[PDB]
């Protein structure tokens, strides 16, 4: 899966679905207003699962 | 609140979340418990640097640098005085080497000899202690005064939208079941063709409402 | 095809057109005859990016005086690359009309990510990172030091430029990213500042909503190109949404210990430098006391960072302050950086004004206002000037710069709230602090300045009663286009009934009610029953998704899905979303059956569009309200009732429709081509909540399909497949949904545009 995902990737992301570069402007956490969307804490057992 | 930990008796910041440090003449760290400690055993002796603390010169304040501290407590002590407003000046210029002689003022008092710094505060403390330094502890007590009144205005007025939002709804929720029981004692104890009172309570309605 | 629309002739790149069309043509005519703004409503089902450019194209033809430029502006680079790409078929289909008498510079411009070549910043995965090493291997400090030696680091793509590309302007070449950057690679060039300088000679420019609206990217078009420009948004129900977040600003724990060890090290290099070197120290204090900052910025094309927060006309021309001296102002950031790390450290949810911090700041460490203003100039200034190289590293005290010029700018109409944890998180240390805006208005302010007619336009947007409302905006058209058929071409059911007649909704707010998610997922096998060729399924967050297709699985459900369709189940990766996508778009053309259930805020309805048989029956799950978010929502709730005048219920009512209606509306493209579009749960059929989904939708919701059951809904998706499969030919839309040329210049079709189009 990390192959797919990092060794690999859409080939068909010529003109759509190419969902990590469909914002022509990502910034960090810092300048936004809706930061919170991944957080690096809160990992549970049956979310997680 | 979760700094390296407390110096001498070290317990306080690293289990409690709810302490302040106190800064001393040479401006290191000292928690209440050692003050306390402290005092017990000296009353007056630095930590670490052994300063001679001249009469129980400890300031309580929260920040976690005490450089931060040090330059809080001198730009209070020295904005007390030299201040000339931009209003009391001729030019704009003035005004900002007037701040910049400040903040070399307040560098010199961080570090350097405190002799020239004395008696450059000699001179304008004096010459401006005549007239302006008094008149603008006047009016900076004004604004500040004022400020507080104005923060007091809008927590009113926020205070008035809530409770005439809260009787709008309450006013219109009784009122809007009052009129439906007394069209229903209407339609009881009346004599009239029933479409022209139904709409005599539809009126009633659009009125209410609109 | 040679339109006439009443002034002016107009060639549509197509031998065809629709009513709905002319009446758009009509109504834009209008806009911009009269100076005025305009908000209109085409549905997804016309060409309106076709239409669109075509009648821009035909004024800048027509009347080379009143309009200068077109400003288009979509919103993801793959709308970029579609309205290019139209662009590109109207000059072909105008080049074969005439021949090479074009001359017009079609333009798309994004960023550094799109418009890099050099093999070296190319591999950088970020946007930061790649701006960051620009920024090595470009500057006005490295680019002289390889102006008088050899070895040191440069381009060779901005010398190039430099050196021969700022005397050609592009000669009437329509320029997609992908061929700008060939262009770049060809004669050898920044193909990045080569469409920057390049801005200048265009006619038709299309970048993102960011470059336009946040205040401190967008300083690249002037006054004088805006007085007589048209910007045309495209896509545009969130342009507060895009406010907001284009102003508010946030702060962590985790920028404020990065920001001291930013601190630290800016201490240790002024102390270096005073080692160094002292001329430049005196010619910024002559630039400080002399000037207001501008001796050095004539020659600024990559010494420029993020630029003032503040807006266009709120900025000032005096001179910094005590801030003169790097020492005092490391001591000035010191300062800020440890009162805002100790306000953070309150362990309840504190809300503020700014005039309220800007006083505990008065107070309780000696910063004044006007030294708070001018921070933003200062950290620039002393950026540039100890020549350090990679502005990544240096991203969060510059963002605490930016936040200071916000706390001592704006009142009134923002909002500092403190939160010590978030709502998801309860009680893990993450306090946070966004300065956030609820003035939605306060950011197109100045494109309604400066500008000419600015066109807000897209597929859904309902009610247009409520974009005046919010924006500070008065247009002079407010118009809704008729979805005028000869075949039913969609139909839109309120699946709010239970198969046991449980009421199918959402009240729960998020905490699992077992019968409704088990109705969900009776719903869901019984529409991949009947449905061909890929469901879309939208539900409300993604803990709802998680939490559903969790007890999707215990539940013995899901395994029945896999055995009609292909389950693509989405995530907040940015990369597993792409390669899920990908394989549903390969599973609706290898045969089998494609589901790809997603959640209805995210970017996988945003840009990502399913056409004619990628989904045919998009399941709306719910009822999309904000539930997750704080007080943010309840503070711009009191601000909509106080300043402005609309309701609690009336804006949540509105938000979540135009969500609904934004995500439920993609599945169609043309005539031809036909979407189930189904809502699931009974809230849909209140009202007030199917009152404000758009009148092109409205037309076609019978009252029999209002609130359906799952198997009465499932029928009448059967019969809808049947009736809707047929061979409908291009001959049975000549009289009614398609005009020829002939059938244009009877004026009974005349009066028929006239009855289409509407007003509000
Ligand atoms: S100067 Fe041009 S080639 Fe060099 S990093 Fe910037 S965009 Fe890329
Ligand atoms: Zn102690
Ligand atoms: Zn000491």
């Amino acid at each position: 899966x990390x192959x797919x995902x990092x060794x690999x990737x859409x080939x068909x992301x010529x003109x759509x679905x190419x969902x990590x570069x469909x914002x022509x402007x990502x910034x960090x956490x810092x300048x936004x207003x809706x930061x919170x969307x991944x957080x690096x804490x809160x990992x549970x057992x049956x979310e997680n699962s | 609140m979760d700094d390296q930990g407390c110096p001498r008796c070290k317990t306080t910041k690293y289990r409690n979340p709810s302490l302040k440090l106190m800064v001393n003449v040479c401006g290191h760290t000292l928690c209440e418990s050692c003050v306390d400690l402290l005092f017990v055993r000296g009353a007056g002796n630095c930590p670490e640097c052994g300063t001679p603390l001249r009469k129980s010169n400890f300031r309580v304040q929260l920040f976690e640098d005490p450089t931060v501290d040090k330059e809080v407590e001198i730009r209070k002590k020295v904005l007390k005085i030299y201040n000339k407003r931009e209003e009391d000046f001729p030019s704009l210029r003035e005004y900002n080497d007037f701040l910049e002689e400040v903040e070399e003022i307040v560098f010199n008092l961080t570090n350097n000899v405190d002799l020239d710094n004395t008696k450059k505060k000699m001179e304008i403390y004096q010459k401006e202690n005549k007239d302006v330094i008094q008149k603008n502890k006047l009016k900076l007590t004004r604004e500040q005064e004022e400020l507080e009144e104005a923060l007091e205005v809008e927590r009113q007025e926020n205070e008035q939208r809530r409770l005439f939002i809260q009787k709008e709804e309450q006013l219109q929720q009784i009122l809007k079941r009052k009129n439906k029981q007394a069209f229903l004692d209407e339609l009881e104890s009346s004599d009239l063709p029933v479409a022209l009172l139904l709409a005599q309570h539809k009126d009633r309605s659009t009125q209410l409402e609109m | 095809m040679k339109l006439n629309v009443d002034g002016l002739l107009v060639y549509f790149p197509y031998d065809y057109i629709y009513p709905e069309q002319f009446s758009y043509m009509r109504e834009l005519k209008r806009t911009l005859d009269a100076k005025g703004h305009g908000v209109l409503e085409m549905p997804s089902g016309t060409g309106k990016t076709v239409s669109l450019l075509a009648l821009i194209m035909a004024y800048q033809r027509a009347y080379p005086l009143e309009v200068t430029k077109l400003i288009y502006c979509s919103r993801t680079v793959p709308e970029i690359e579609k309205v290019i790409e139209e662009l590109r078929k109207l000059l072909n289909f105008y080049e074969k009309q005439e021949g090479e008498k074009l001359p017009f510079l079609g333009l798309a411009l994004s960023s550094r990510k799109n418009l890099c070549i050099h093999p070296e910043v190319t591999p950088l995965r970020f946007g930061k990172d790649v701006d960051g090493k620009c920024h090595s291997l470009t500057a006005s400090y490295v680019r002289a030091q390889y102006q008088h030696d050899t070895s040191l680091p440069h381009c060779r793509f901005y010398e190039e430029f430099d050196a021969h590309g700022r005397e050609v302007p592009l000669p009437a070449g329509i320029y997609n990213l992908d061929d700008l950057k060939a262009l770049g690679r060809r004669q050898g060039w920044c193909p990045y500042f080569l469409a920057r300088y390049s801005i200048l000679h265009a006619n038709v420019v299309v970048y993102s909503y960011h470059y336009l609206l946040d205040p401190k990217i967008a300083d690249l078009v002037s006054k004088e190109l805006a007085r007589k420009a048209v910007v045309v948004f495209d896509e545009a129900h969130n342009i507060d949404n895009v406010c907001i977040d284009s102003m508010s600003v946030n702060l962590t724990r985790r920028t404020l210990d990065r920001c001291q060890g930013n601190l630290e090290t800016l201490q240790k290099t002024v102390l270096r430098i005073k080692e160094t070197d002292e001329q430049r120290l005196r010619d910024e204090y002559r630039r400080l006391v002399e000037g207001x900052x501008x001796x050095x910025x004539x020659x600024x094309x990559x010494x420029x960072x993020x630029x003032x927060x503040x807006x266009x006309x709120x900025x000032x021309x005096x001179v910094p302050g005590s801030i003169r001296t790097a020492e005092h102002f490391l001591g000035f950031l010191r300062r800020l950086l440890e009162y805002v790390k100790w306000r953070l450290r309150v362990q309840h949810v504190v809300q503020e004004s700014p005039p309220a911090f800007l006083s505990g700041l008065a107070q309780r460490v000696c910063i004044q206002r006007k030294p708070l203003r001018f921070c933003a100039e200062r950290l620039r200034s002393l950026l540039h000037t100890l020549e350090i190289t990679d502005l990544a590293d240096f991203s969060p005290l510059t963002l605490l710069a930016n936040f200071a010029t916000l706390v001592s700018t704006y009142a009134k109409g923002f909002t500092i709230i403190i939160e010590p944890f978030d709502d998801r998180t309860p009680t893990i240390a993450n306090p946070i602090l966004h300065f956030s805006c609820m003035d939605a208005s306060l950011a197109i302010k100045p494109v309604f300045e400066r500008f000419q007619s600015v066109i807000i336009t897209s597929g859904t947007l309902s009610p247009l009663d409520i974009y005046p409302k919010i924006l500070d905006f008065h247009p002079v058209t407010m118009a809704t286009f008729t979805m005028t058929l000869a075949r039913v071409c969609l139909c839109p059911m309120i699946i709010g009934r239970g198969n046991d007649q449980v009421a199918i909704s959402s009240k729960f707010e998020t905490r699992e009610d077992i019968a409704v998610i088990r109705n969900y997922g009776n719903l869901l096998l019984e529409m991949s029953a009947v449905v061909p060729d890929g469901i879309v399924a939208f539900f409300t967050s993604y803990q709802y998704m998680e939490s559903t297709v969790a007890s999707w699985y215990e539940q013995g459900i899901l395994e029945n899905i896999q055995r009609n369709k292909l389950l693509f189940i989405e995530t907040q990766d940015g990369a597993e979303t792409s390669v899920a996508l990908e394989k549903y778009q390969e599973a609706c053309e290898n045969g089998r059956g494609a589901i790809l259930l997603s959640v209805a805020r995210g970017k996988v309805s945003e840009g990502i569009d399913f056409v004619h048989h990628y989904g045919r029956a998009v399941i709306m799950f719910g009822v999309p309200y904000v539930y997750t978010q704080s007080r943010i929502l309840k503070a711009r709730l009191e601000y909509l009732r106080d300043q402005f005048q609309i309701r609690e219920n009336d804006f949540l009512t509105f938000d979540a429709m135009r969500h609904a209606a934004q995500c439920v509306g993609r599945a169609i493209r043309g005539k031809t081509d036909y979407g189930l579009m189904v809502f699931a749960d009974k809230r849909f059929a209140r009202g007030d909540k199917r009152g404000k989904l758009p009148r092109w939708i409205q037309e076609h919701l019978t009252d029999a399909n209002l609130n359906l059951t799952v198997d009465e809904g499932v029928q009448v998706a059967k019969y809808f497949l049947r009736q809707m499969a047929q061979p409908f030919h291009r001959e049975d839309q000549l009289g009614l949904s398609l005009l020829s040329l002939e059938q244009l210049e009877s004026e009974e079709t005349l009066k028929r545009i006239e009855q289409i189009a509407q007003q509000l």
